[PDB]
C-alpha cells in the first residue's frame, strides 16, 4: 500500500499485506454498538431544537432567553 | 463583510484573527523597523488572571483592545487611552465537566467582531470550551445572544475562533479524539439562527455538495465517497471536526480551512480513505456548498489533522500565469499550494527534507506517494516517524509578505514511534487507541531533547526557502510581518523574537513572563505603532507541564518530548504591549491617577 | 551575623527582608535617580506559575536570583547572566488542607539567607503554609533539613519569613483567627535544633522573660501579667501570633518584633489587658530572653494586629541627645517610636488626623487615651471607627533615607462598622466572632468606594509630615527608597510608582501585569542597576477578587472595602525586572539562545 | 473605660458601663471546654518530640530524614 493505485476517483486505499479487505468479522472487528454510534446525531437534533425555540423567541419578544424552560 | 475589509485596512485596528480576509499577518507599519528594533520595549502589561495555554490574539478595535483566556472563557476590554482599568468584563459560568473532555488543554483561539449595521451594535463573537457561542455587545459587554453548538456529554468541545463573513458566523468544532464527527456551522450574527450545517463525512447530503463539486478535478473524488470511503457506519464517529482557521475570498464568495483528522486514531479499526477528513475545502459562504475538496491525507495513519492555517496570495506560476492562491502548511510535513477558484494542486513540497512519511506528493493524480516503512498498522511498532502527531506545523498561525512572496512559517521538528491498540467506541470517552512516544528529529539533539522547532522563510511557486533557523522549541504559535522587514514570533521557552526577513538574522528578543503560543498582532494607537502578545504556555506541548505529568507517553505522548520544557518557563498568562522606547499612555504618571 | 552584615553593605546584593538588619529599605545606588526615572523599563520577566497574592520580595545573592511563591510555596533561582534558565526549583508537597485554615490568602512574605561557615554550605530558609521550615542548598536546591513549627490541624498557618541573626533562624507563626497561642521559635540553621521559643500569654516561664524586663519602664507592666491580664485559662487561646517583620542591632544583640491581636475579635468574651499581644518586643537573639515590652493596643477591641514593621536609625531627640531608635507605624493608626536600648517612648504620632479611636498616646504613662465612643462590645454597633480591622498600616514594610531621616510609609484609609457575637472555640475552626462592614476614610470618596490609600513621608522626632498623597487603593506592600532622590512602591491597582522623595510628586510609573503586594527591592549586576517587584494581587484586601466574593461582609469585611479593585486588575504571578532603558542580559539577542 | 486608670502597673483595664467585671458565670460566660483548651499545647509537644528525633538522627547519620518513621 503505497497509495498510488486506486479503485477509483478518489478512492485508493488498499490493505497492508496480511490483512482483510474487510475487517467485519475478523480479528480487527470493532464491533461497535449502534446504540452508541448514534448518540451524536440525536445530540444536535436537540440543540438545534432548543436554539430554535430560543431564537424564535428572541425575534417575537425582542428579549433574549436562554433557559428553555422560560419559553412559552 | 465590506465594512470588515474596509476595517482591516487601518493601521489602527485589527478586527479578526488573521488580520484580514487573506489572513496574510502582514502590515504595512514601518514605524518600528530593523533600523531600531533593538529599542523595542514593554509599554504596559495586563495579567488575565487565569493559568493554561493562551492561544490567538487580541483585537482592537476603535481604541479599545479586547482579550480572551483560557477556560473559563472569560473576555475583557481595555481602553487604549488608559489600559489599567477594564471597561467591562465577561466571565462565563461553564459546566466544570467540560475540563475533562478536551484533548490539549482548555484553550481558545481568539474573538471575532461584527460591525454593527443599525437596529443591531457591534458585536464581539466568542467560543466556550462547553460548547455555546455568544454574542457580546462590544461597547457594553452584555449578552445579547448565546446558542449551543457543542454538546460535552458526546465530547463535542469548542476551542476554535469564530469567522465573521458577511453577516453571519462561522463556528467550527472539536472532539476527534473523543469520536466527534466533525461540522462547521454558519449561524446569523444578528439573531444567533443556524443557516446551514455542514458534516465532514458520511451521506453527500450532510457534505453539503455544490452541484458542480470537484468539476475541475474529478480525479480528488466527487459523490459518494463520504461512506464509500469507509466500511459500515464507521463515519458516524468518524471525526474529521475543524478547529483550525479560515480565510476568504470575496471574489469567490467561498471560505477556505482543512478538516481533520479520523478517529480513532488506530489506523486498522477504519479500513478505507475516510473521505473527508484531512481535507481542503472550498465553501460558499452563503449557501455552505463545498465547491472543491482535495484530501491531503487519506486514510490518514498517523493523526495529521489537517486544520492548518490557510493564507490567500496572488502570484505568477511557473508558466508565468497570474494565480489566485492558497498556500496551507500542513501537519503531514507537506505545503499545500492550490489554485483558490477550482482547487488545482499547483505545488506541494516537504516543509523540511526529513519527512519520510511520503515520499512525494504525485502533483497530477494528487496522491501522495506513501513510504511502507513508515506507516502504522495493529500489531506493529513503527519507528521514527516525521512528522509526529504534533506534525511539523500545528495551530500556529504564520504570515506573508505580499512584496517578498515569502511565507515566514513557524515549524515543528518532532518524530515519533507509534503502536495502535483496541478499543471500544463510549459516547463520551477518549477513543484514541494509540500509544506514542516523541522526540526531536534527525536535526536536533535527541540526547538532551531540545531542537524541537525551527523557523524558515518559503516561496509557493519556487519551493525554495530563502532561509532556514533552528529554534530551541517548536515554534507553536505562528509568525507576523510587517514592511519594516521584520519578523515577529513567540517561542515556547517565553520569548518575542524579531528576525530580519531577508536573511533571517535574529535582531532581537525579549523576555516575557511565559511561553507564547499564540500569533504577534501590531496596531497604531496616537501615531505610536505598538505590537502585543499573550504570554502563558500550554496547548498540547505544554500539556505535561500544565497538569503535572511525568509518564513520557502521557498528554498523547507530549510529555517526554518536551520534558526540558520546565526549565525554561512556568505557566502564566496575560499581555505584553511593546512599543519603540516603551513609549506609552502613561509617559505622564498622571493620567490613569484618582484624583 | 557578621557575613550578613557584610555581604549588605554591598550593592549587587539583597540578602534578606528588609535589604539590612535596620530594615531601612534603602539603596545608596544613585544610577536611577530623579534625573532619568522617566526611562525606567522592563529589562526581563518571569511568570511564577501560580494566581494568588505575592507578597516579599525577591533575594539576589551571588549573582543568583532566589524567587518565592504563594501556595504551595514553590522556590526558584535564576542566573542573572541567563535568567530564562532556571538553575533549579523546589516544589513542596503539602496537605491541601493547609488552604482551609489561612485567615487571609495562601501568602508568603518571603527567603532567608545564611552563608554558610564551612563544614555547611550556604543555605535558603523558607516556610511553608503547611507549618514546616525547610533549609535548602543555595546553589543546588536540595533539602539539608526540615522541621515542624506549626500544627494545621489546630488552625495554626505559616506566611511570614524567616531571618538569620548569627547562626540561628527566627519563625514567627501564624493563627490568631483560629484562636491561636502566638510563638516564635529560634532553631540552630545548621541542624534544624530548636534553641529557644517564647510565647506571647501565659505563665511568665512560658513568655521566657530577662531578669530585668522592662527595669527602666516599671510602668509598662513587668511580671505576673501574662496571666493576670486575663480571665481564667483565656490565655492559652489567646492570640498574640507574631507575622510581620524583625529588625536587628548587633550591639543590643535584640531582635525587634511586634506580636498580634488577641483572640477572639469579640472585645467582650476576653475581659482584661490581654498581655502580651499587641506588644512592641526586645529579645536576645541567642537567648530569646525579653529585655522591654511596650503594650501598643491594651485589651483590643478592633484587631489592632500589632506586627507591623520595625525600622532602626540613630537620631536626635528634641533634647539634641543622640538616641538609637526603632520607629513602628502601628495598625491602630499610631507611629511609635522607642528607644531600642530600653524600650522609652520617645514619640506616638497619628498615621493621619482621622484616626479617631484614641484620642492620644500619654507619653509618660505609655496609655493610649480611648475615646469610648468608638470601642466595641457586645450587643452594640460601632460606626465610623478609624483604622479598620486592616488598619491604617498593615503588612507592608516601609523604608528610611537615613540622609533625610524620613520615612516614606504606604498608609490604609479605611474606617468600619463592628458588631460582635459570642461562639464557642473548636480548635481548627475560625474563632472570629465580629462581623465587619468596610469603607474609604474621610478623605477618600465613600460613594465609589476608592481613595483607600494615602503615601506619607515622616519624621519621627518633630512628627512631622514633609509631604502626603492619595492613592486610589491602600498602599499595601510597603516601599522602598534610593540615594537618588526617588521612592518606589507597587499598587494594587497594578503600577509600579516612582515620587521625588522631597516633594512627592509622581515622577514616573509603569503599568505591571497584576496589583503588587510586596516590596520593590534593586541590586546592581555587571554594573546596571535593576529595579525588581512581584506582581499577583492578593493578601487581605485582594481577598474577594481571590476567592470570587460578592457578600461585602465576606472576606472578614474586606470584600465590601475593594469592591472595585476587580476593574483595575485581575490576579497574577510574577517578577517584573526594571533597568535604565531596559538594558539586560538580553541586550545581545544570542545569549540563551540554542546552539 | 479610657484607659487610664490602672490597678497596677501594666494592668488598666476597666469594665464598660453595665458590663461585669468577671464575666464568668454572667451572661457573656465564654463556657470554654478545657478539653479544646489544651489542644494547641500538646500539638506542640508532640511536634517538638518529632522534631527532636529528626534532629538527633541528623546529627548522628549525617544524613536528614523526615519520617519518624524511618527512624530508628
Ligand atoms: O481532533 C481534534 O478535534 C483536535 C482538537 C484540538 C483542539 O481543539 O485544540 C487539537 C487536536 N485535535 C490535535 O491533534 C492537536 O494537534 C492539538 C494541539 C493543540 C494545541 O492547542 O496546541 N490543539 C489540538
Ligand atoms: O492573627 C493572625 O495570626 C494574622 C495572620 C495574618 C497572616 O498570616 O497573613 C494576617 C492577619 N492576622 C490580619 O489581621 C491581617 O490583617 C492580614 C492581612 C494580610 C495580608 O497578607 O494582606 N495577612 C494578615
Ligand atoms: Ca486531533
Ligand atoms: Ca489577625
Amino acid at each position: 500500500y503505497d497509495g498510488t493505485k486506486c479503485k477509483a476517483a478518489g478512492n485508493c486505499w488498499e490493505p497492508k499485506p496480511g490483512f482483510p479487505e474487510k475487517i467485519a468479522g475478523s480479528k480487527y472487528d470493532p464491533k461497535h454498538d449502534p446504540k452508541e454510534l448514534n448518540k451524536q446525531a440525536d445530540s444536535i437534533k436537540q440543540m438545534e431544537e432548543r436554539n430554535k425555540k430560543r431564537v424564535e423567541n428572541f425575534k417575537k419578544t425582542g428579549k433574549f432567553e436562554y433557559d428553555v424552560a422560560k419559553i412559552s | 463583510n465590506d465594512k470588515l475589509v474596509e476595517l482591516s485596512k487601518s493601521d489602527d485596528n485589527w478586527v479578526m484573527p488573521g488580520k484580514n480576509y487573506d489572513s496574510n499577518n502582514f502590515s504595512d507599519l514601518k514605524q518600528i523597523n530593523k533600523g531600531n528594533v533593538k529599542q523595542l520595549r514593554p509599554a504596559w502589561t495586563f495579567s488575565t488572571g487565569l493559568l493554561n495555554g493562551h492561544e490567538g490574539a487580541p483585537l482592537v478595535v476603535d481604541g479599545k483592545m479586547y482579550i480572551h483566556t483560557s477556560f473559563p472563557n472569560n473576555t475583557f476590554a481595555l481602553g487604549l487611552d488608559d489600559p489599567g482599568t477594564i471597561l467591562w468584563q465577561d466571565k462565563p459560568k461553564q459546566n466544570p465537566a467540560a475540563r475533562a473532555v478536551a484533548c490539549c488543554d482548555l484553550v481558545n483561539r481568539g474573538l471575532a467582531y461584527w460591525p454593527g449595521d443599525g437596529k443591531t451594535p457591534a458585536l464581539i463573537l466568542k467560543t466556550q470550551l462547553d460548547g455555546n457561542v455568544a454574542a457580546l455587545n462590544a461597547e457594553t459587554g452584555e449578552t445579547v445572544w448565546k446558542v449551543e453548538n457543542s454538546d460535552i456529554k458526546v465530547g463535542s468541545t469548542l476551542t476554535i475562533a469564530p469567522y465573521v463573513v458577511k453577516d453571519k458566523v462561522i463556528i467550527g468544532s472539536s472532539g476527534a479524539e473523543l469520536g466527534v464527527r466533525g461540522y462547521l456551522t454558519a449561524y446569523d450574527v444578528k439573531t444567533g439562527e443556524q443557516v446551514w450545517r455542514a458534516y465532514a463525512t458520511g451521506p453527500d447530503k450532510d457534505l453539503l455538495l455544490a452541484s458542480d463539486f470537484n468539476i475541475k478535478n474529478p480525479h480528488y473524488g466527487q459523490k459518494g465517497l463520504g461512506t464509500g470511503t469507509w466500511e459500515g457506519d464507521a463515519w458516524k464517529i468518524g471525526g474529521g471536526t475543524n478547529w483550525g482557521w479560515y480565510a476568504y475570498d470575496p471574489g469567490t464568495n467561498l471560505i477556505y480551512f482543512g478538516t481533520g483528522n479520523p478517529a480513532p486514531w488506530n489506523e486498522t479499526m477504519r479500513p478505507g480513505d475516510n473521505k473527508w477528513t484531512m481535507t481542503i475545502f472550498g465553501r460558499d459562504a452563503d449557501t455552505g456548498e463545498a465547491k472543491f475538496g482535495y484530501q491531503k491525507t487519506p486514510h490518514d495513519e498517523w493523526e495529521y489533522a489537517g486544520v492548518n492555517v490557510m493564507m490567500l496570495s496572488e502570484q505568477k506560476d511557473k508558466d508565468g500565469k497570474a494565480r489566485k492562491l492558497l498556500t496551507h502548511p500542513d501537519r503531514n510535513g507537506i505545503v499545500y499550494t492550490l489554485d483558490r477558484t477550482d482547487g488545482a494542486l499547483v505545488s506541494a513540497n516537504k516543509l523540511d527534507d526529513t519527512v519520510n512519511v511520503f515520499k512525494s506528493v504525485d502533483l497530477k493524480t494528487g496522491q501522495p506517494v506513501r513510504d511502507p516503512e513508515y506507516g502504522t498498522r495493529m500489531d506493529h511498532l513503527a519507528k521514527d516517524i516525521c512528522p509526529s502527531a504534533m506534525g511539523y506545523h500545528n495551530q500556529g498561525h504564520d504570515s506573508y509578505d505580499p512584496k517578498r512572496e515569502l511565507f515566514f512559517m513557524g515549524i515543528n521538528h518532532i518524530c515519533m514511534d507509534w503502536e495502535p491498540f483496541m478499543l471500544p467506541y463510549r459516547a463520551g470517552q477518549f477513543f484514541v487507541g494509540a500509544t506514542l512516544n516523541m522526540y526531536p528529529g534527525p536535526k536536533g539533539d535527541r540526547q538532551n531533547y531540545e531542537g524541537l522547532g525551527q523557523i524558515k522563510a518559503y516561496n509557493a511557486i519556487t519551493g525554495d526557502y530563502k532561509w532556514e533557523k533552528m529554534e530551541r522549541f517548536a515554534v507553536w504559535g505562528g509568525t507576523m510581518a510587517t514592511a519594516g522587514d521584520l519578523v515577529f514570533y513567540g517561542t515556547l521557552d517565553g520569548y518575542l523574537k524579531a528576525r530580519d526577513s531577508d536573511t533571517g538574522d535574529l535582531l532581537w528578543k525579549f523576555k516575557i513572563p511565559s511561553g507564547a503560543i499564540g500569533y504577534p498582532m501590531t496596531y497604531t494607537h496616537k501615531g505610536t505603532q505598538y505590537v502585543a502578545i499573550y504570554y502563558g504556555v500550554g496547548g498540547w506541548p505544554g500539556v505535561g507541564l500544565v497538569f503535572d505529568l511525568a509518564d513520557p507517553t502521557a498528554g498523547l505522548g507530549a510529555v517526554g518530548a518536551f520534558k526540558k520544557l520546565a526549565n525554561y518557563t512556568q505557566m502564566g498568562g496575560g499581555v505584553v504591549v511593546f512599543s519603540l522606547d516603551g513609549k506609552g499612555p502613561y509617559d505622564d504618571p498622571n493620567v490613569g491617577e484618582w484624583k
